[PDB]
DNA sequence: ATCAGGAAGTTCATATAAAAGGCAAACGGAAGCATTCTCAGAATATTCTTTGTGATGATGGAGTTTCACTCACAGAGCTGAACATGCCTTTTGATGGAGCAGTTTCCAAATACACTTTTGGTAGAATCTGCAGGTGGATATTGAT
DNA sequence: ATCAATATCCACCTGCAGATTCTACCAAAAGTGTATTTGGAAACTGCTCCATCAAAAGGCATGTTCAGCTCTGTGAGTGAAACTCCATCATCACAAAGAATATTCTGAGAATGCTTCCGTTTGCCTTTTATATGAACTTCCTGAT
């Protein structure tokens, strides 16, 4: 016996405003792909850049993810497969899509 | 002489946004050589406008959410469960504002 | 230190006269201190652009209407203008 | 262990049920991580050159907002 | 014994560069919805605005056939219903896609 | 007969077909007129409006080249 | 006296007038004061970008057997190219028409 | 008339030294007097905020350089800047 | 593996609309000199970012079962493209015409400019309170009979 | 249709983080004359959009059929959520520390202002040419065999 608890999880999800990346595995990702447009030279990052570009960068993805589960309820499946995400970065064009 | 006693200019429009600094920025700011004297109090009173417009549906949201204190997801809300609010701030993400509490109805 | 001036103390006064028992924070204060240097300059540079479309010189209150009226979206741009111009006849004459 | 890789399953999960995911393919995990990593390759491209143009070494938080702002993606909160 | 003509009709069109809304019927539907903004007044229209206006408005009615189409394949189908259209100006946002 | 039911059946279908649609469902045709009426009011709207500002009666070209700019549909070809 | 006139266009080597572009820097209210050297960066980098385009669409005027540019040529030579596509991404180019794409799934 | 001053006569000279036998219709030489003009526009205005961040007065070279490596994607901009700096120098020799 | 017949590509001639070319004028870009003034540079305080290092409990990685979900397939029933036929909305074009926008002069009221004085807004203190976590009861699901 | 467990909701306590309130003071906003200039107003012209009429034919509206679809249902098989557990990794504190950012004063090279003069750019007739169009030929591609 198994119970469903992915209702439970989405709206306790929706009701929260915090940050869903750990900070840290955040921290040194942006400092890694800082040093291939520096020429090397370590940038130093201030401690509210890291958070004003967290802040974007998982509403990015969650409004992402709303906009392929309507194409995953489009084609009658539930589960959301790359092809859906794909596509719809693809709907989007050149600048609200990719990047 | 007897050099009369100074009123402000957002007070004589009756507004609660300076009319002085919003005719400095509009002057500084390189948007044209002059600036009519009517321009910032008409801006004034559309920011002040707009201000009130959202900040009124923020304290709602807060006194819906049985707090005292607006907070960022009391704007959010504000703003994304207003027609011409969120046409207006449509491509503006609110820092620690959170999402709409959407669940699709073919999964419930 | 710089001055570093702001919009924190007017947001306030116009909060507290439509909620007058309603605090507010300083995140939700920076965040409606951003929102109004965003309409501003969205404002004033459509204003720019229409006095120089026009080939004109200065910003006067008409541009000011028609950016607002190009702005703002629908029923809103209704509301906006007319508390601009109930201020404006009420600024000239005094 | 890549750095990419730290974007862990769990948090990707937890991004999808904050979107509303009911069932999530395994296959996912990998288009989340490919397209996380072409965001920000965008978007710290322009804070460093804001950065680089006003003769600095620090990425303030007002480079990365002026990066957000004019990829037409206006962040609210930090300066602006 | 019928033969299909769709397929030189698409090869046919994409290779052409004028208008396909016929310039009348589109001359006084422009001069109808501008009566709804001007207060009765009937304003004048030159007649490089009815094309500057002809020229946008069927460049978009392509492009959104072109991504509800990908909507349309994307269920499994061939046939082009509203329920994509609908979707296409939903994930497009609020700019690019209604209006 | 409206001013809308001049955008026939055949001036719909072969927009679908240039924009490389097979089969055309049968309600397509007033789904097409409803997205053409809304594309058209929003962009006569600000056409009236920088007319209007000009203290104008005719609506030149770049009234509707302004117009499509500031929606971020920047057209080239009659003045820019 | 004075000596021979030399144009700022002639004297950097391009094909753009560095003197209007000057001036349209000056009349745009873009800022107070209009340095030396930026209109002379900024009509090279415009004269580049109209060099790209011009070949691109002399190449697709060219495999159609055509000695004259049409409106045709530079919507297929803007779209087949991957950067001027990204750059003129959001721009509707009039009695252009589009590329010849159908859906392989269909054939 | 008026003067009605454009850059069809300087995208001509262009188009012939990159295709010296080639020439150009009416509307295509519209189309590329829109996209300088639009361009143009683009590149100043980027670099008029560049200068306004820094709370400076001028727009030198430096801000158009800046300009050109965020609006122009790719290689077009690693071109671009090569193509602006050889002029800039050439100016200052001569 | 074989023919039929229209579809598409070749190719040469020809009008004709459109592009290239010549010539004047006005206007604006350049040379030159006098003047201001912004900003790169040097010296200095002070803020705040990085790295370590330890403590530590919060949480993700790994593996195994079970059942909701995707996918291919077949068959019934709807529906959309193809075809025949008439006829009616588009289109050209044509001149009259009259509403209208672009041009030119003049001047007056609104805008800048410079100086002095008051005054409000920000920064830095002391001080008061909303709220988040915690503890514990009433109540609205979720089975399983 | 009914009893236990449980997740939700709520009633209340309080520590403290954070908002509020209280003060020097400084920049800047406002008042007062002065001077200059932008743009609303009127006259006028020449451009240009609306309106109408005849026609003419081409493209659209309507009916009908049939074959290419959409939809629903079924079953096989794949694969993702649930669950356990512990050790790895992110979070926090912090003393320092030291690079790098922010502030201040200086003068010189770069930018502007003004005058003159001359060379470029655009506008308007004039030719000359590339491209659309026609018309027959030839291939060739698709349905049939």
């Amino acid at each position: 016996r198994r119970r469903q608890g992915w209702l439970k999880e989405i709206r306790k999800l929706q009701k929260s405003t915090h940050l869903l990346i750990r900070k840290l595995p955040f921290s040194r990702l942006a400092r890694e792909i800082c040093v291939k447009f520096t020429r090397g030279v370590d940038f130093n990052w201030q401690a509210q850049a890291l958070l004003a570009l967290q802040e974007a960068a998982e509403a990015f993805l969650v409004h992402l993810f709303e906009d392929a589960y309507l194409l995953t309820l489009h084609a009658g499946r539930v589960t959301l497969f790359p092809k859906d995400v794909q596509l719809a970065r693809r709907i989007r064009g050149l600048e609200e899509g990719l990047g | 002489k007897a050099r009369a006693k100074a009123k402000t200019r957002s007070s004589r429009a009756g507004l609660q946004f300076p009319v002085g600094r919003v005719h400095r920025l509009l002057r500084k700011g390189n948007y044209s050589e002059r600036v009519g004297a009517g321009a910032p109090v008409y801006l004034a009173a559309v920011l002040e406008y707009l201000t009130a417009e959202i900040l009124e549906l923020a304290g709602n949201a807060a006194r819906d959410n049985k707090k005292t204190r607006i907070i960022p997801r009391h704007l959010q809300l504000a703003i994304r469960n207003d027609e011409e609010l969120n046409k207006l701030l449509g491509r503006v993400t609110i820092a620690q504002g959170g999402v709409l509490p959407n669940i699709q109805a073919v999964l419930l | 230190r710089s001055r570093k001036e702001s919009y924190s103390i007017y947001v306030y006064k116009v909060l507290k006269q439509v909620h007058p028992d309603t605090g507010i924070s300083s995140k939700a204060m920076g965040i409606m201190n951003s929102f109004v240097n965003d309409i501003f300059e969205r404002i004033a540079g459509e204003a720019s652009r229409l006095a120089h479309y026009n080939k004109r010189s200065t910003i006067t209150s008409r541009e000011i209407q028609t950016a607002v009226r190009l702005l703002l979206p629908g029923e809103l741009a209704k509301h906006a203008v007319s508390e601009g111009t109930k201020a404006v006849t009420k600024y000239t004459s005094a | 262990r890549d750095n990419i890789q730290g974007i862990t399953k769990p948090a990707i999960r937890r991004l999808a049920r904050r979107g509303g995911v009911k069932r999530i393919s395994g296959l996912i995990y990998e288009e989340t991580r490919g397209v996380l990593k072409v965001f920000l390759e965008n978007v710290i491209r322009d804070a460093v050159t804001y950065t680089e143009h006003a003769k600095r070494k620090t990425v303030t938080a007002m480079d990365v907002v002026y990066a957000l702002k004019r990829q037409g993606r206006t962040l609210y909160g930090f300066g602006g």
